[PDB]
């Protein structure tokens, strides 16, 4: 229907910075578009309704601006319980679209990962399976390519990775890769380890040690 | 003035679902009830709106057919029928409350998971992940469908809890979650990763104690 | 293209006509509704005394106009041209029915 | 049809042959007024003018009493069901053609 | 175009009598129809407006009356200043139609003409050319047959007749017929009569002028 | 005074135009509509159309199809009735009437203009007397062009006993005789003369009924 197009996908901001969502229209929709919050897992709030007002116990800090086609959604001083998706949406012709959305990073000091490696447990062992785990605990930017080697080999095979959101309480990410072997597999080789690199690279290590 | 969502679904390949919405406090009759669908890290999509004194609800025509809304005034409460499920349906449904055009979707319900899928529930198996300043994991591997509620020492550990999204492998999920306490605490204290699947009846509960042989 | 609103009773909402000596006309869903079919409310206004629309008494303005919703105000409104040409914005107002 | 000519301070009765109806005219005039059929009087429980004319009563199809005055020269139409009309032309002595 | 129709062309009504001109229109009228009297040769005027209205200054005699399609005209104690034509008219749409008229003519007792032959005047016969005339006055009914036997023998070439209206005196009609002859016709033969034809006694009233010239 | 003052009778030859007049006395002619009406001879009337003097663009009958084109003059007070293209169907009078509208119907109506439509040329009549206790005597009038003939006796004293007979075309020619019914014993005693005129051709003809 009237497609909603938001200029960018992704927006990092640093604390105490004014930024500005973008949001065009198909046609003339005489301000009849709203903007929307949606919070990592928790609840969708509506912000703005027909453009300029806004909602009822919706901060000040929060401006809805907007042209005859071309609307833009306004986070004027920025808080870190802001770190949440916005979308605009149109109710000027029945199907009502929703645009595709811009999640608001947040901009801070890089941190270097707190990488710790951890063995199969003998309790996942018996279960015919085994499972290497290394976690990156707290650590910024997004991005950081792993790379983990069991005697020096390279394994690229059968590893799935899995990242947090920026939690709105200290902004920073997490990371947890998972290397799933056979029972066998994991017997055959010893001495696995994780090394991690981040804009020297952080190696940890997790050597067949008897205990 | 609360919307009431139903319990998440999990349902076969082509199959139907009727999902529940339930008006606390306001009466329906007083508003425009809408419903919306997101599908997994994704976009939201607008279902279709109703008036609950119609009862004969507009939807989107990408949607026209497939899903129906039917409100019922007496229970206070809509509903959202949802027939010839497909894995692009594999997403959560929102039932919002709407005064008009001119002022959006106001209140929105928590949302309804609707898993489409011809795979069967099975409770996690728990693997706890023992190993200055001391992190300590546990994993939950092979489970379905999703949610799994995971908590730290009966959830008075909040503080230093790392809590990952499950990944599926082939219709089996995994989640690890990281636990960051003093070196004092541990193996002083007892830390206790307290695992929740509501969709197989299951809580478990492994203690991490240090590894040996 | 098109513009269809939903609003209920004792909002306002406005309407107008991008396509441009016009004259705006109506049709409102019949059942428990004296007329059956599209009616004419307002016609451009000439240089004297002119205002009045006659089955809603509440339609301030140019013919890009603010209309106060009330019972019965659920239908399509048109506004016209001087030839074929005619600008739709359809309506729906909450819990119309008896 | 019906075609009538009077003069202003003359009273002419006029009705349809209507199937509960609309009666609906244009004139050749625009005293504050403008271009297009413009419904005076419409049938509800008991009908009467209300604000836009103010000299038609109604004798109690349907009759009507009219009042000419200066102006009233035009087509009244008696549109009733499924365009079932019923007009009337009227015609008053004179031409205000001055600004 | 509305078409109106008088049942009637001419209507023969004794003194004092009562008499109705119907009128059948091919529309409803709604009252809208007037009726009107054009006296012989005199000015015609308008009788009674808007059906049952009379127009200022007409008799009571006259009386309106119909609805719908057939409308009458009614006049009551007849007078001898009443024969006229009468017309309807509508004007309930613009092409305002009339009617065909009903000539209004008044009864009377049988009266035989006064048959009058009048010999070629001396004046007419210098212009190469002669007439002569058959003045029949004062008779009732209308019709009456004109012979002219030039001696006898039967003439049905040029002869041409002209009558007059009913009178307001006596109210009796009268003719008069010319038989036009060249110089020299009218020099030829001697005896010219002069035939009517009327019911009013057994016999046809004859007239009769013989030339005499020697 | 509401006066009707219509124009004189008019000879016209076929296929040409007349514009006959109708002036108003004493009211004024923006305060009615103007009707005129066509009367064949001896035959029924024919509403050819009115006028709004108000208004240049008179309304009429489809029967008058864009050849009568009534124009009034408010100035003059006076409305005028244009036929053209004329033709012996056209030979009528043409009344002229005031309305007030339609349930007021032509209240009061003009005398007439006669409009003879004729290739035919004026010619002037050839009185002739007709000589023969009552006595009945008259008077001819032959082959005169266009109509009328005010036709009177004894200067127009001799009332009583008159009969003047309608007009005869023959050949383009009128013929009409009259006859009068006088006393034996008033018979050749007094003088009895046959007025003839003719407002045509501006002839006032005048022959003495003498004894043969
Ligand atoms: C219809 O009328 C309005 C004027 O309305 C009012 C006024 O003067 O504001 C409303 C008042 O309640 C009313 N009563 C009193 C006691 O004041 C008066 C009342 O008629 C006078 O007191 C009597 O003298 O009238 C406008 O004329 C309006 O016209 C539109 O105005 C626009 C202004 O932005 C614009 O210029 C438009 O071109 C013009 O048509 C008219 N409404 C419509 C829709 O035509
Ligand atoms: C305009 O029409 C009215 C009739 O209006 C009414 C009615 O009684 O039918 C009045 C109500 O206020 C109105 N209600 C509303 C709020 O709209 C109802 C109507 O029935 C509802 O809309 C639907 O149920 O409509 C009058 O006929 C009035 O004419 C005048 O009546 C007088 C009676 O005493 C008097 O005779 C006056 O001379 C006459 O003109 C007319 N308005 C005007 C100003 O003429």
């Amino acid at each position: 229907d009237i497609q909603m197009t938001q200029t960018t996908s992704s927006l990092s901001a640093s604390l105490g910075d004014r930024v500005t969502i973008s949001c065009r229209a198909s046609q003339d929709i005489s301000n009849y578009l709203n903007w929307y919050q949606q919070k990592p897992d928790g609840t969708v709030k509506l912000l703005i309704y027909y453009t300029s007002t806004l909602h009822s116990g919706v901060p000040s800090r929060f401006s809805g601006s907007g042209s005859g086609t071309d609307y833009s959604l306004t986070i004027s001083n920025l808080e870190q319980e802001d770190v949440a998706t916005y979308f605009c949406q149109q109710g000027y012709t029945l199907p009502w679209t929703f645009g595709g959305g811009t999640k608001l990073e947040i901009k801070r000091a890089d941190a270097a990962p707190t990488v710790s490696i951890f063995p199969p447990s003998s309790e996942q062992l018996t279960s015919g399976g085994a499972s290497v785990v290394c976690f990156l605990n707290n650590f910024y930017p997004k991005d950081v390519n792993v790379k983990w080697k069991i005697d020096g080999s390279e394994r690229q095979s059968g590893v799935l990775n899995s990242w947090t959101d920026q939690d709105s309480k200290d902004s920073t990410y997490s990371m947890s890769s998972t290397l799933t072997l056979t029972k066998d597999e994991y017997e055959r080789h010893n001495s696995y380890t994780c090394e991690a690199t981040h804009k020297s690279p952080i190696v940890t290590s997790f050597n067949r040690n008897e205990c | 003035v609360q919307l009431q969502q139903s319990g998440a679904e999990l349902v076969k390949p082509g199959a139907s679902v009727k999902l529940s919405c339930t008006a606390s406090g306001f009466n329906i009759k007083e508003t425009y009830i809408h419903w919306v669908k997101q599908r997994p890290e994704q976009g939201l999509e607008w279902i279709g709106r109703i008036d609950p004194a119609d009862v004969y609800g507009r939807y989107d025509p990408k949607f026209q057919g497939k899903a129906t809304i039917t409100a019922d005034t007496s229970s206070n409460s809509a509903y959202l029928q949802v027939s010839s499920l497909t894995s692009e349906d594999t997403a959560v449904y929102y039932c919002a409350r709407s005064y008009g055009s001119s002022y959006g979707i106001d209140y929105w319900g928590q949302g309804t998971s609707v898993t489409v899928s011809s795979a069967k529930t099975t409770p996690p198996s728990v693997y706890p992940l023992a190993p200055s300043m001391v992190t300590l994991g546990c994993l939950v591997k092979g489970y379905f469908p999703e949610p799994v509620t995971v908590t730290w020492n009966s959830g008075s550990l909040s503080s230093g809890v790392h809590t990952f999204p499950a990944v599926l492998q082939s219709d089996l999920y995994t989640l690890s979650s990281s636990v960051t306490v003093p070196s004092s605490t541990w193996p002083s204290e007892t830390v206790t990763c307290n695992v929740a699947h509501p969709a197989s009846s299951t809580k478990v509960d492994k203690k991490i104690v240090p590894r040996d042989c | 293209p098109g513009a269809s609103l939903d609003g209920r009773p004792g909002d306002r909402v406005d309407l107008s006509c991008g396509g441009v000596r016009w004259v705006w006309a109506p049709s409102f869903p019949a059942c428990k509704g004296l007329s059956k079919g599209r009616r004419p409310i307002l016609w451009a206004a000439a240089a004297g005394a002119p205002t009045v629309p006659p089955l809603q008494p509440f339609v301030g303005r140019i013919r890009r106009l603010e209309l106060l919703l009330s019972a019965g105000d659920s239908g399509t409104f048109f506004c016209k041209g001087r030839h074929e040409d005619e600008s739709r914005t359809v309506l729906h107002v909450l819990g119309d029915r008896t």
